[PDB]
């Protein structure tokens, strides 16, 4: 078996980019991704994951 | 505007910087006793934690690496291995 | 008999109602009782069978229907009843499904409806959890959780054994609820038989009718005792001290009624206890002030500290004085589904602690995070139960109006879904891009769920589902403790290594209280091991298990020894679960020696191979943080951990973000024994940066010279 890459690769800035080459990549194109828009029937999901916020410990809301 | 004309008076003849001088003074005396508590409560607190952390020290001294103990685990692997072939080729020179 | 006498799908209220209050109950053939009068009769003045003739007649004329009512109305119990009623389920062979998002929960739902309907537990009305199915043959209503009803959608995407299915509590947004309710779509698109129901309780009818395609919408009207909400003149950067000056001034002012704080940890929780301790008991020596009873209700409390929190608040000190109140420091128990009597304060820092899985580095972290107008509407509700109540926060108005989100994130978002893969592939959804997703999660995350999926040979490199992919579904667990059971065979340390896999997929079996940390150290320090955490875990395991050959008591010895009696027979059942699993699809169980010396390299092979994404290598040897493969994570070891040496290999089966990152359950283990365990995720060929990965091919260059030499000398 082909060592298949990793889908998010992080780069240098951090950032985590979604490299076509990887099985996962391949495996959405063929189920029919599009980049830049959601999945699902009508495509109205979320297209980015959930991003945690950083608060303070014991800090209250709108702080 | 009241901060700049500080010095003008009231229509009873007192300085406006008076009345905020009374404001704040009568702040200071309604907070003064509980931050006297917190500050107190907090330097207890603070060199409790520095105590603290003194004899944990003093109990890691008192009870007292990564290449070192792979290194021990491929050397007794190979010790089981040169065993092995030497009972597989027939070694024993023992006295 | 009654069930003759209705029609199928034509069934009307009056009829049903009659059936109902007939002596002779046709369920079983049985006699009804005063019991079953009592439910009956509170049923027909609860508000659903006042709108069950609507919900009937929707129903009917349609195969996808939401019902959005408030709780207590009835919709958990009254509509399945209902619906099985007009589906009549004896002339059709086909059960009735009822989806709920916790276990606990869709048990208690299920003995409520066998209590209605005057059947025995499992007969009529049976539940559905995790490695427990209490149902039977002649089952007509079954409640399960949302991830039985995945498994079972997994088993047989068909669902030909259920006609119709309910699912309730659809406003947590679960990922295995967001599943279901696309497999539930994809068959009603599929077959119009099939009956689809969706409970709510919030204001998202519109969402929801969108989602299933203007799907028929029924509201069930009633309202409950006032609430007024109060809000903070500012934002306050000290949350917790924000909420102990409140609860303080709610003691010395504001009238008699139980306070609920929203705190955000255990040990924060804890804390603000004790500080509430100490000024209650400063008021009660300078101002006299009435009695207070503080309750923990963080994430760690048990069951002896909830029923403390849901005792009855202590008596006033004098006559007409101060009355006495509780004061229960909530951390997320309180917010939903929660009835604490006499509750008429309520304090809302507007933080909480929530889990989210970042893909970029694929890390899971539980932080605290702000509120949501979700959350403060159950926050709201919560108060004031049994009276009217008041309900302030610490944020302003226009913060919650307009920085707070209308809805909380769903959990397909804030975790993986290679699990969701997983199943989809074994029901045999190809498209997972184009499958019938109303809130489908993102395209980078589903394609390292599937990248994670092909490293982890549950797919092949064009998606397809293999025999191991196959197998890792049937298995009720994870895909990575499924490959570790699968590839235990090969190392010969089956029993451990599933074990091991069970204690995973339980909950925490370590106890470490504050008011005993060192015995706790002292238990850990007896139980552990040098291998690794896993080690020591499977050491605290046989330790157990020999005490219970012995004869001891479990309980008291886990009380003893710093342990979890839940947890451990949690894990003892889903390893009793995972033999079982194993003894159907023929996999041996073996056992290496215990005085043989490779039981150790055996198990550190197995867990390589099992967990070989998530290891991490030591950045240099005066340093001790450690440098994860999984994009190139900078992290360190937690305190938990009892190997005393760092390995050069730990591979660590959780990774926890917080201020400090550590890695917790970390095994040794050699880059060696991980590139031959994983040589396709481990090839130097396709190895990125860096260094760690330089010395990985290091490691592979000597032990192919070694090789070479062996061949030459052989």
């Amino acid at each position: 078996r082909t060592a298949l890459p990793s889908a998010f690769q992080p780069t240098k800035d951090g950032k985590t980019k979604i490299n076509p080459n990887s099985f996962g990549a391949r495996m959405l194109a063929k189920m029919g991704y599009k980049e830049g828009q959601g999945l699902g029937k009508d495509g109205q999901g979320r297209n980015v994951i959930i991003e945690v916020n950083l608060r303070p410990q014991g800090v209250g809301l709108g702080a | 505007p009241e901060e700049e004309q500080g010095s003008s008076r009231n229509l009873d003849g007192r300085r406006l910087r008076t009345v905020t001088e009374a404001k704040a003074l009568a702040e200071y005396l309604a907070i003064k006793p509980e931050m006297e508590k917190r500050e107190k409560e907090a330097r207890r607190k603070r060199w409790q934690e520095i105590i603290e952390m003194t004899e944990r020290k003093q109990e890691e001294i008192r009870n007292g690496d990564g290449k070192w103990v792979e290194e021990k685990e491929v050397m007794g692997e190979r010790t089981r291995e040169a065993v092995m072939e030497a009972m597989k080729a027939g070694a024993w020179k023992d006295n | 008999s009654l069930l003759d006498k209705l029609e199928r799908r034509n069934t009307t209220a009056k009829q049903a109602e009659a059936v109902e209050d007939s002596d002779i109950n046709p369920w079983t053939g049985q006699r009804h009782s005063e019991r079953y009068f009592k439910i009956l009769k509170a049923r027909r003045k609860l508000p659903v069978n006042k709108q069950r003739q609507e919900f009937l007649d929707l129903y009917h004329n349609n195969q996808i229907l939401v019902f959005v009512g408030e709780t207590g109305s009835g919709k958990t119990t009254q509509i399945p009843q209902y619906v099985l009623y007009d589906e009549l389920p004896h002339q059709t062979g086909k059960l009735i499904a009822c989806t709920q998002p916790r276990r606990v929960a869709a048990m208690s739902v299920a003995q409520r409806v066998a209590d209605e309907l005057d059947v025995k537990l499992g007969e009529e009305v049976g539940y559905s959890i995790r490695f427990e199915n209490k149902t039977s043959s002649k089952t007509l209503l079954k409640y399960m959780t949302d991830g039985q009803l995945l498994r079972e959608a997994m088993h047989d995407r068909d669902m030909s054994r259920y006609s119709c299915i309910i699912l309730d509590e659809a406003h947590e947004r679960t990922l295995a609820t967001d599943i279901l309710m696309a497999l539930l779509k994809q068959l009603s698109e599929r077959r119009k038989d099939l009956k689809i129901i969706v409970m709510s309780a919030t204001l998202d009818a519109q969402k929801f009718q969108s989602y299933f395609f203007n799907a028929p919408l029924l509201a069930v009207p009633g309202r409950t005792h006032p609430v007024e909400i109060f809000y903070t003149p500012e934002a306050e950067r000290d949350y917790v001290e924000a909420a102990i000056r409140t609860v303080l001034q709610i003691h010395a002012c504001e009238p008699e009624g139980d306070i609920l704080l929203f705190l955000t940890g255990e040990e924060e929780i804890e804390d603000a206890c004790r500080r509430i301790s100490l000024e209650v008991d400063e008021m009660i020596r300078e101002s006299d002030a009435g009695p207070m009873s503080v309750y923990p209700l963080y994430g760690t409390l048990p069951p002896h500290q909830q029923q403390r929190i849901f005792e009855k608040a202590p008596q006033p000190f004098r006559p007409g004085g101060r009355p006495g109140r509780k004061c229960i420091v909530a951390t997320n128990i309180a917010e939903t589904s929660l009835t604490i009597d006499g509750i008429v304060y309520v304090v809302d820092p507007g933080f909480s602690k929530q889990k989210i899985y970042n893909p970029r580095t694929r890390v899971e972290s539980l932080l605290v995070s702000p509120i949501s107008k979700a959350s403060a509407q159950q926050r709201a509700g919560r108060a004031g139960r049994t009276r009217p109540g008041k309900c302030f926060r610490l944020y302003t108005e226009e913060a919650f109006k307009k920085e707070l989100i209308e809805q909380t994130y769903p959990e397909i978002l804030r975790s993986n879904l290679s699990n969701t893969v997983l199943e989809l592939k074994k029901l045999g959804v190809e498209d997972l891009v184009h499958f019938d997703l109303m809130d489908p999660p993102a395209p980078e995350t589903m394609m390292r769920a599937l990248e994670e999926l092909n490293y982890l040979a549950c797919l092949d490199d064009d998606g397809e589902l293999t025999p191991l992919g196959n197998l890792a579904s049937e298995f009720p667990l994870d895909p990575a403790l499924a490959v570790m059971l699968i590839s235990s065979p090969e190392f010969y340390c089956s029993n451990e290594i599933l074990s091991i896999t069970s204690l995973l997929s339980v909950p925490q079996i370590w106890v470490r209280p504050a008011n005993a940390r060192k015995r706790a150290d002292e238990m850990k320090a007896q139980f552990a091991h040098p291998d690794g955490d896993h080690l020591t875990l499977l050491n605290a395991y046989h330790a157990y298990k020999g005490a219970e050959a012995r004869g001891e008591d479990m309980k008291k010895w886990c009380h003893e020894h710093f342990l979890s009696y839940r947890h451990l027979s949690s894990a003892d059942n889903v390893r009793a679960q995972l033999k079982k699993i194993m003894e159907t699809h023929g996999i041996e169980l073996v056992s290496t020696p215990f005085h043989d010396k490779n039981y150790y390299t055996n198990i550190r092979r197995a867990l390589l191979a099992g967990f070989f994404m998530q290891v991490a290598m030591r950045e240099s040897s005066n340093s001790k943080v450690y440098k994860t493969v999984k994009d190139e994570q900078l992290v360190l070891i937690h305190p938990s951990t009892t190997v005393t040496t760092p390995y050069e290999w730990v591979v660590y089966n959780e990774f926890v973000l917080t201020t400090k990152q550590y890695v917790r359950t970390v095994t040794n283990i050699r880059p060696e024994w991980l590139l031959e365990i994983a040589p396709v995720y481990y090839d130097l060929s396709t190895f990125q940066k860096g260094e760690i990965k330089n010395a990985l091919t290091r490691v592979a260059e000597k032990i192919r010279r070694q090789q070479a030499m062996k061949a030459s000398k052989a």
